[PDB]
């Protein structure tokens, strides 16, 4: 998102865009009182904005860096703008390249048959790393199988390609607006 | 490669003016729905008192 | 007159009070609607319809 190899004006405009995208996402995810949003969707806002921080990373370096000295039950735009502004400037929580996902799926498929058993993938999801909930695993099985109810294995290559295409489309959607904002006189 | 000063980087104004119109029309539509609720209340009183 | 029109007056007054409270609550919506969220506002407006 943020390009650190631009001019000072370009860097400032990128920062101001980050601020305005933060504002847009926060406002669209504010429920009752303007200027307040629950911390649960803070990673949800980041994903809306393309960042892929891990749950442990989000809890350890995101929330404390934005939460108040007095524990505030919800986060406001104040600490929400500059935090991910700096994150995008430094690309702290940028997800790995698609080759990373390809290698991950190949490692999960030790035999390299081109597909992974649903039971094995759910075991990895719910027992390795950040475990998913039962409904999250159900949704993962549904999508990776193309909503196939009777499917037993998933072709990781097609799923990776579809995920990459959808990520590219969403990145185009989010970045549209990354560009203009200029210093007001 | 001229992509960021007077050719290709004014999408921010695109989506920000879209959202600014979104907010102007949200205020307009909220006032319009206040008027619609007032009209619903007038019709409700009229019809209920007719019943 | 001893119990028919008397109950008619009772229900008339009760319904007038109910209308007063409902109009007060509609003004409560019109005021507390800093909840400009159009989707939830529409869902609740159909709900109260």
């Amino acid at each position: 998102m943020y390009d650190p190899n631009t001019s000072q004006t370009e860097k400032q405009k990128q920062e101001e865009f980050l601020k305005l995208k933060i504002q847009e996402a926060f406002n669209l995810f504010v429920k009752d009182k303007k200027g307040i949003v629950d911390k649960r969707e803070i990673p949800y806002i980041m994903r809306y904005l393309g960042q892929f921080p891990s749950e442990a990373q989000v809890r350890d370096a995101i929330l404390p860096e934005i939460e108040e000295d007095e524990p505030s039950e919800f986060i406001k735009y104040s600490k929400f703008e500059p935090y991910m502004l700096k994150v995008l400037k430094e690309r702290e929580y940028e997800p790995d390249d698609p080759e990373a996902l390809l290698a991950a799926f190949k490692l999960l498929d030790q035999e390299g048959k081109g597909y992974i058993e649903i039971d094995m993938m759910k075991t990895f999801l719910e027992k390795q790393g950040i475990e998913f909930r039962e409904q999250e695993t159900k949704s993962f099985i549904e999508f990776a199988t193309n909503k196939d109810p009777n499917a037993t294995v998933i072709y990781y290559e097609d799923y990776i390609s579809r995920l990459q295409a959808f990520t590219d489309k969403h990145i185009e959607s989010v970045m549209k607006g990354y560009n203009n904002f200029q210093v007001k006189k | 490669a001229r992509i960021k000063d007077e050719q290709k980087v004014v999408t921010f104004n695109k989506k920000k003016l879209i959202t600014y119109w979104r907010k102007i029309m949200r205020i307009a539509k909220t006032e319009q729905l206040k008027n619609e609720i007032d009209i619903y209340s007038q019709n409700n009183q009229r019809e209920l008192d007719s019943k | 007159e001893r119990r028919r029109r008397e109950r008619y007056a009772e229900i008339q007054q009760e319904a007038i009070a109910s209308g007063k409270k409902n109009a007060a609550l509609e003004m409560k919506w019109a005021e507390l609607k800093e909840l400009d969220e159009c989707e939830e506002l529409n869902r609740e407006m159909q709900d109260q319809q």
